[PDB]
């Protein structure tokens, strides 16, 4: 319960503030704003320790605000969001969007995508990447191009899986240094199912706008003060952009971004898609909360925009002046100094209920809000919202080892039936045709209860009650496959059986499951993160999907026996020929069972039948070419 | 030989026993050989035949498997010894020289104008020294045919005047009714087993006309024709068994009021229907109803609206039905109800709300029952349960009402798995 | 933990123990009869950053593997990964036992009947730690398991080891003979926390103010390079605390994975009990290594009002303040218990810096202490669900399948060729046994790789014997269920490619309690090896290109029916194996090993 439940965001932000990691970052980001002027990038560097610390590269994104601010803001017009799969390059991004939906692509900022356009047009970029293939990279930047460095950094992640067919890819990690919003929660959502959101991190003021500013509306976002946010490192268009910020009502600002924030901030409990009106800009990653007391490590996406409206809504005490944009913006390297300091302190204290309580308070404390204000009221219900309540992932997968040692004598069941038929027809043919009912309601009974355990376990897996390392095991991995190639046939013939291919669509592209698509994406994993001839047949078909490709071959030469057009003729002549070679290659291998090569089974039937289709002059003819 | 040796002991030992024990004894021999033999159906020709409607029939079928006589084959996954539930699970099967001993004893009697006539033969065409005793038509009680493929011309003039039950096992993918089912005029109880592995249609419709005073029939792998607007009046008629039989939505298209063709129709079962989407509302019209035993249908999706105009059921059993999900609200308003049975129900999303209502409830089933994981807060107030069968996850459940009902109690029983199914 | 008392004989010579270490390589032997007849080793600190402390390696903290010759026991009993420990350390141990005279003394004092205890100071008591070790190791390998137990007794002695060393004396039981008394404002244990070898100036600055022999006279005082590393320890141990705090309080976040690849974390871990002095009339003692850990750093954390120069000098200082150990171990002291009482203490109430033993903890500190103690707890109620409903369903698994077995074994038949066939019903109901059996043992196996269960699960006599009773019985039918299926032809060998992990670790287990060559005991895949063969034999290879790998076989299956592990159903005149031996060329079947036990 609550008492044997333990708050851990601060001890996160203890170990993130003690490392050097971000002192080195401010200090790459100091270096790059220090003239970065120049076309090409922050000076790597490296540190001198090769070995002992990865290549340090920052990214400066002046140059980027100063074209923008050259066309001036306009309202959105810079801050128009961009897809990816459609426009700009898809390219760099292909596994990041290879898939898409639903609410919009992955988008983002149109000024981040010119920037890094900017940046990729540089030859110096291309040869620093080559440079830094295979090692360890810490991607920093302060304002927007930080979030630049994070697009650069996901663009040498999204290479890294091409690299990294074997081995695992080397680890980069991208801090951004604080940044405006990327993308929306489809990016959000794109990056966790890549289980890549592990390598992101955001360092965001209490009192800093820039962070902020995006949640208001498009319509009234004010480029001109975030532009000149980043035109205020540069070292001292530019006249005209700072009088923007004299007239500026800082107290009405801050009302404004307030007041956008809090409507924001619930409206993720009251889902509305319908009603998108607001910014579609969300967080992504993990983000740490930084203040002169301490830090707080957030990762929920909802937790962690709750906790950004309530450390900006909670305001220091009135005798405080008012926080200027600059100050706030450019005062990290203080906190960056300061954060260790007061953690290295051991402050006396001066009825909690139970220690979560109090280590909500202290993360609270951490965080830089206002313990007086009445805005810790509702964060900390906020901090209770974020964490899970359950067991823990191993005594799940504990549990689940057993389930499925209880689960197995069903597969066993369907084994014995299976084997049944396997000498006249086959247990494909024999479950499509439902001979012997009495026997086909038990494999069906069966069938449906593996799927539902199956699916339960998919569903633990997605809800994130698992380890994570879960699909890199053998023993799942295996027993997966081993359930697939068992089943899967079952499957298939019940969906031929309800003539669901000339509705639904084609198995293999609409039909087919989740379940087995990601059973086959970790034997393929499985396979490559690690031939003797076979003197007899296999027990179970190497290709799950063997007879959904036999059904669409028996569908094809019944439309070829009656079809007259020539052209059309020959394409399906051409990938009849196709599966028929590849059928020879398996079954000469024998590594198809002996059910496929049954007297009545329909890999015999459509064999006769393309046979005597061969036979005819035209199709000799048409394959003759061939 | 044997006859005397060994045979004739197992005849004496028989001929201990007297009267209504022997000739359940011969009646048992007279069922199709090495045959899984329902408990109900025997108990109902026992009861027909002996007026044993009391349950000194079920003693004396516990006394005759008491001394090694019949086999009674019990499935494993029962925990009732002689309750309702295990009345409709137990199967019979004799010895194949029990059988023996059966039939040389109806062999003492003579072949014409006997008490039973059975022929333990595969033989198609009809048996020629029945043909040539055909002069004088018999008076036995209970008739035993086994022939093949047989239509119209295959038959020729019989008679039963005092017959009350007849077996008839053929197996082919037709059948037409003989003649001579016009004859008795007090037949109670007929049986269709059908051997074919491909569905078997009837003929002679008007045939069924003739037959009165009918209480009891039991078809298998039986292709049922469709109802005609003809009312035909079964009314005797009180059970219907019916077993792998493909209906082809012949009832689907037939509006009869079910009232007056089955108006005493008290127990009915579907087992193993392969095709059925969903029952007709009109069996919703029948206030004799007592006992639905829906069992191994796989396309049932979903019960009749209007299942509590019944107002007399008594035992609902609705198991191995994966397609259904829900149940009607309206067996909420079923009084009288006091065995629910709903397990391997797999994907049965949630019970009804008002479960409150069901008053005498005695016993309920829900065994692998996965997707069930609610329970009405009206289940609290079911001051009758005394008795529940389910899983672990139940239990849980089932925990909140078992403090304000004292008498529940909860049984958990785990999965068994058998390879009985192959040996059919 | 009533063994975290110390009886009168004890404080005895850890008294004495300390007068040597501080008195009023070489390495010396005290003989006292008080309180009993024993034989004291000393060992000289070293006052060297390099080659004492941090040796020359690309390293980063000086850590290397464990001689397997030396410590056999010391690595992880499941998986085999060998232990690791500070490379420096371990060299200046061995040199001792080749060269020294040490492994002579030893013995003397063994055949003395006299209990031997090891002491040392600073570095000194980092090697008497691995000499109680070693003599552990040569005790429990031998028959002669009436020796006394040795007595590990450091002052303020820094860390060694690691996680896996840690867990293997558990495992045995040597953690409570190796006591440690650390000052809450030592330096010295933490120093090992830092990166040794990337920081070697301010290593070689801190040990040459700590040594008595070097002189500190500095005018200004301590120099800045003193005062910077003291603030880098600092860092360094939140940091390692942090990481580890994670651990045992269900952190499990995406980013943690990366951080330790970008972070550099310590490897040494607390081992034995580490007894804290906090005040001259209390010593707290703790068992538990999270616990320890935390401790290191929660303790040195800063006044509101001081400077880190001023608390620099306070920790060095502390160094040398062992002394009055002596004195007060003669009169009674209060051994309080730090993990019992805050936990006993309620939650929120006198949440502040309260005494709580004589150490003014903070807050954060009674979090993660409260959070090391529920943790402890959890892995002993895992326990008790394993020992319970688990334990019980496995014996009837088992008892089922002997029945099988037996029933086999009666028509002149084997149960694996009967499994293979999988004809009867019979096969059909064992096979639901082997699978039931399966999912309980891999359940026991996944809780121990994560270090769910306390460290003395896989020495239990009980775990053990039932883990070779299983392993003998149903492994056969697992690998018959691998050929039946020709699992064989698209993964690999059984023996090779694909082995449950659960025979594994009972095979490993087995022959750790017997002290026997890791990986001999191989009785129960005997059918593994002979349908190989057999497949070989009928892909093309002659008898003569596999005539080698046969009498090998020959031999091992003569040699396990001499003890009694080979199995009874092999020569049982109609197993595969005598059917198939008979077919073998006249010429091996003449002169064979095996020519007798077949059933001719
Ligand atoms: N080609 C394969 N196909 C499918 N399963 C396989 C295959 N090879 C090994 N296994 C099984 O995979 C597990 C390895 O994970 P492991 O325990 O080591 O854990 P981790 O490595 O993740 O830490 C072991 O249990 C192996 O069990 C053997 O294979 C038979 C499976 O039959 P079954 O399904 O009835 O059990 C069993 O009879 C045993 O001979």
């Amino acid at each position: 319960e609550e008492n044997s439940m333990f708050e851990t965001s601060h001890v996160l932000g203890a170990l993130l503030a003690s490392s050097p990691l971000l002192a080195r970052a401010w200090d790459r980001c100091a270096a790059a704003a220090d003239g970065g002027a120049s076309s090409l990038g922050f000076v790597h560097g490296g540190g001198g320790g090769g070995e002992g610390e990865p290549v340090c590269v920052a990214f400066s994104g002046v140059q980027a605000a100063l074209s923008a601010a050259a066309g001036g803001g306009g309202g959105a017009e810079i801050f128009k969001p961009v897809g990816l799969r459609g426009d700009a390059a898809g390219r760099l991004f292909a596994p990041l969007v290879a898939a898409e939906a639903g609410g919009e692509p992955v988008a983002v900022q149109a000024l981040a995508l010119q920037g890094f356009l900017r940046l990729c047009r540089s030859p110096e970029f291309q040869v620093l990447l080559n440079q830094i293939r295979g090692k360890a990279v810490v991607f920093t930047g302060h304002s927007l191009g930080g979030a630049i460095a994070a697009l650069v950094a996901l663009h040498y992640l999204c290479t890294s899986s091409s690299s990294s067919a074997f081995a695992p890819a080397p680890p980069v990690l991208c801090v951004t240094f604080g940044s405006p919003l990327l993308g929306n929660q489809a990016l959000s959502r794109a990056i966790l199912r890549e289980r890549w959101a592990g390598n992101f991190c955001h360092v965001v003021s209490q009192h800093d706008v820039v962070p902020r500013l995006l949640f208001c509306p498009l319509n009234v976002i004010p480029v001109h003060i975030v532009v000149g946010m980043q035109l205020h490192q540069l070292p001292v268009v530019v006249a005209t952009v700072t009088a923007r910020m004299a007239d500026t009502n800082q107290e009405s600002l801050r009302q404004l971004i307030q007041e956008h924030a809090g409507e924001a901030a619930i409206e993720q409990k009251l889902a509305a898609p319908e009603i998108p009106s607001g910014s579609p800009y969300r967080p992504f990653g993990a983000y740490v909360l930084c203040s002169p007391d301490g830090a707080a490590c957030v990762d929920n996406p909802t937790a962690a925009v709750q906790m950004l409206y309530a450390t900006f809504a909670a305001r220091r005490a009135p005798e405080t002046g008012a926080v200027p944009p600059e100050a706030a913006h450019s005062c990290y390297g203080d906190l960056v100094l300061s954060m260790p300091h007061h953690l290295l302190l051991k402050r006396r204290l001066g009825p909690a209920a139970s220690n979560y309580d109090v280590g909500i308070s202290i993360a609270l404390e951490a965080s830089g809000i206002t313990g007086e204000a009445t805005e810790a009221a509702p964060a900390r219900q906020w901090l209770k919202t974020s964490k899970r309540v359950g067991r823990s992932p191993s005594l799940n997968c504990a549990s689940l080892a057993t389930r499925l040692g209880r689960i197995t004598p069903c597969r066993a069941q369907i084994e014995w039936y299976k084997a049944l038929f396997d000498a006249n027809t086959g247990y494909y043919d024999a479950f499509k045709q439902r001979l012997s009912p009495k026997k086909f309601s038990k494999a069906n009974m069966y069938r449906i209860k593996l799927a539902q355990f199956w699916d339960g376990v998919l569903s633990m897996l997605d809800t994130s009650q698992l380890p994570y390392d879960f699909h890199r095991r053998a023993k799942w991995v295996n027993a997966a496959h081993f359930y697939q190639l068992l089943v899967e046939p079952l499957d298939i013939a019940d969906y031929h059986r309800n003539n669901l291919h000339r509705t639904r669509g084609s198995y293999i592209t609409h039909g087919r499951e989740r379940r087995y698509e990601l059973f086959d994406k970790w034997w393929k994993q499985k396979g490559c993160t690690d031939t003797a001839r076979r003197s007899k047949f296999a027990g179970l078909t190497q290709d799950p999907c063997f007879w959904a490709r036999v059904e669409e071959a028996r569908e094809q030469t019944e439309s070829a026996k009656s079809e007259r057009d020539m052209t059309s003729l020959a394409r399906m002549l051409e990938d009849l020929h196709k599966f028929e070679r590849h059928s020879s290659e398996l079954v000469e291998n024998k590594e198809v069972s002996i059910d496929v090569v049954a007297p009545q089974s329909s890999y015999s039937l459509w064999v006769k039948e393309w046979n005597e289709l061969k036979l005819r002059e035209e199709v000799r003819t048409i394959l003759f070419q061939f | 030989s044997h006859e005397t040796k060994l045979l004739e002991r197992m005849a004496a030992s028989i001929e201990c026993l007297s009267g209504k024990v022997r000739e359940c004894f011969l009646d048992l021999g007279c069922f199709p050989e090495d045959k899984k033999i329902p408990l109900d159906v025997l108990i109902n020709i026992w009861m027909e035949i002996h007026d044993l409607d009391e349950p000194d029939a079920f003693a004396i079928l516990v006394e005759l498997s008491n001394k090694n006589l019949l086999t009674l084959v019990n499935d494993a996954q029962n925990k009732a010894g002689d309750l309702y539930s295990s009345y409709h699970d137990f199967s019979v099967t004799q010895h194949d020289v029990l059988r023996d001993l059966a039939l040389h004893m109806s062999g003492r009697d003579a072949l014409n104008n006997r008490r039973r006539l059975v022929m333990p033969r595969r033989e198609e065409s009809l048996p020629k020294d029945w043909q040539r005793n055909k002069d004088t038509p018999f008076e036995a009680q209970i008739v035993s045919i086994h022939t093949g493929e047989m239509k119209e011309s295959d038959w020729f003039q019989m008679s039963f005047p005092k017959a009350e039950v007849l077996i008839l096992n053929f197996a082919s993918s037709v059948y037409y009714l003989p003649p001579f089912i016009a004859t008795m005029q007090n037949l109670k109880a007929l049986v269709l087993i059908n051997y074919g592995t491909i569905s078997a249609t009837l003929d002679n419709l008007s045939a069924f006309t003739t037959l009165s005073d009918l209480r009891s029939l039991w078809l298998e792998k039986i292709t049922l024709p469709p109802l005609p607007k003809t009312t035909i009046p079964l009314k005797n008629l009180r059970k219907i068994s019916l077993v792998l039989c493909e209906l082809t939505n012949s009832l689907r298209g037939s509006k009869v009021d079910l009232s007056m063709t089955f108006p005493r129709l008290s127990n009915l079962t579907i087992d193993h229907c392969i095709d059925l989407k969903e029952l007709p509302s009109s069996i919703c019209e029948i206030s004799s109803l007592e006992s639905i035993s829906i069992s191994n249908c796989h396309d049932l999706t979903e019960l009749p609206y209007e299942l509590g105009k019944l107002h007399c059921l008594s035992i609902l059993r609705v198991y191995a039905c994966p397609a259904l999900w829900r149940l009607p609200p309206s067996v909420c308003s079923l009084k009288r109800l006091k065995y629910l049975d709903i397990s391997q129900c797999v994907n049965l999303t949630d019970l009804p709300e008002e479960l409150g209502h069901l008053t005498s409830l005695e016993k309920i089933d829900m065994r692998e029952c996965s997707r069930l994981r609610s329970l009405p807060r009206s289940s609290s107030s079911l001051k009758s349960l005394g008795h529940v069968v389910c899983d672990e996850e139940t239990a849980l459940l089932w925990r909140e009402a078992e403090q304000v009902i004292p008498d529940l109690r909860v049984q958990v029983a785990e999965e068994c798995y058998n390879l009985d199914w192959l040996v059919d | 933990p009533a063994a975290a008392a110390l009886s009168d004989d004890d404080r005895l010579v850890v008294a004495h123990c300390a007068a040597l270490s501080f008195p009023p390589a070489s390495f010396q032997v005290h003989h006292a009869s008080h309180p009993y007849p024993c034989a004291a080793f000393a060992f000289p600190p070293s006052w060297s950053a390099a080659p004492g402390w941090a040796a020359a390696g690309r390293a980063a903290f000086g850590d290397a593997e464990v001689d397997p010759s030396l410590f056999p026991s010391l690595r992880s009993v499941g998986s085999g990964v060998p232990a690791r420990a500070n490379a420096a350390f371990l060299a200046s141990f061995g040199a001792l036992l080749d060269g020294s005279p040490l492994q002579s003394e030893v013995s003397r004092a063994v055949a003395e009947e006299k209990r031997i205890v090891f002491t040392g100071h600073s570095s000194g008591g980092s090697i008497a730690t691995l000499a109680a070790i070693w003599f552990l190791e040569t005790c429990t390998r031998r028959g002669s398991v009436n020796q006394a137990h040795p007595f590990c007794v450091t002052f303020g002695a820094p860390l060694v080891g690691d996680n896996t060393f840690n867990n293997a004396v558990r495992r045995e039981g040597w953690s409570q003979c190796i006591l440690n008394f650390v000052v809450p404002v030592d330096i010295i244990p933490r120093i090992p926390l830092t990166p040794l070898a990337s920081a070697t100036e301010g290593i070689q600055a801190v040990l040459d103010w700590l040594s008595p022999q070097t002189p500190n006279f500095s005018p200004s005082g301590m120099p800045l390079i003193i005062s910077q590393f003291y603030e880098n320890l600092l860092r360094s141990t939140l940091s390692i605390a942090s990481y580890e705090a994670c651990s045992f309080m269900g952190c499990t976040s995406s980013i943690l994975g990366t951080l330790t690849s970008f972070i550099e974390l310590s490897p040494y871990r607390p081992c034995g009990t580490y007894l804290f002095l906090t005040s001259s009339e209390q010593l707290a003692v703790l068992t538990n290594s999270d616990a320890v850990l935390q401790l290191l750093f929660y303790c040195l954390q800063l006044d509101p009002q001081q400077q880190l120069r001023d608390a620099a000098e306070r920790s060095l200082s502390a160094h040398w303040q062992y002394e009055p150990i002596k004195q007060s171990m003669m009169q009674e002291i209060v051994c309080v218990d730090y993990l019992g009482v805050v936990s006993s203490t309620l939650p929120g109430r006198q949440m502040s810096s309260t005494i709580v033993g004589g150490l003014e903890l903070s807050k954060e500190a009674m979090l993660s202490l409260s959070a090391a103690g529920q943790w402890e707890k959890q892995r002993e109620t895992n326990q008790a669900k394993i020992d319970g409903a688990s334990c019980t369903k496995i014996r009837e698994a088992l008892k089922s399948l002997n029945e099988y077995k037996r029933t086999c074994e009666l028509h002149e038949v084997s149960y694996y060729d009967s499994f293979k066939l999988q004809r009867e019903v019979h096969d059909f109901n064992a096979n639901v046994s082997r699978l039931e059996l399966a999912g309980l043992w891999d359940e026991i196996v996944e809780m121990l790789r994560r270090r769910e269960l306390p460290d003395g699960f896989e020495s239990r006599q009980d775990w053990v014997n039932l883990g070779t009773l299983y392993r003998r019985l149903v492994e056969p039918l697992d690998i018959a269920n691998y050929y039946r299926h020709s699992k064989n032809e698209d993964t690999g060998s059984y023996l090779s490619k694909g082995r449950p992990r659960r025979y594994k670790y009972t095979q490993e287990w087995h022959e750790q309690s017997q002290r026997i060559s890791f990986g001999s005991s191989l009785e129960s895949c005997f059918w593994a090896m002979a349908e190989e063969l057999q497949a070989e034999i009928a892909n093309g290879k002659t008898f003569e290109d596999v005539r080698d790998r046969v009498v090998k076989l020959e031999s091992d299956a003569h040699g396990w029916s001499m003890s009694g592990s080979l199995g009874k159903d092999i020569f049982l005149s109609r197993s595969s194996f005598v059917i198939w031996w008979k077919t073998l060329p006249e010429n091996h079947r003449s002169a064979s090993c095996i020519a007798k036990l077949v059933p001719w």
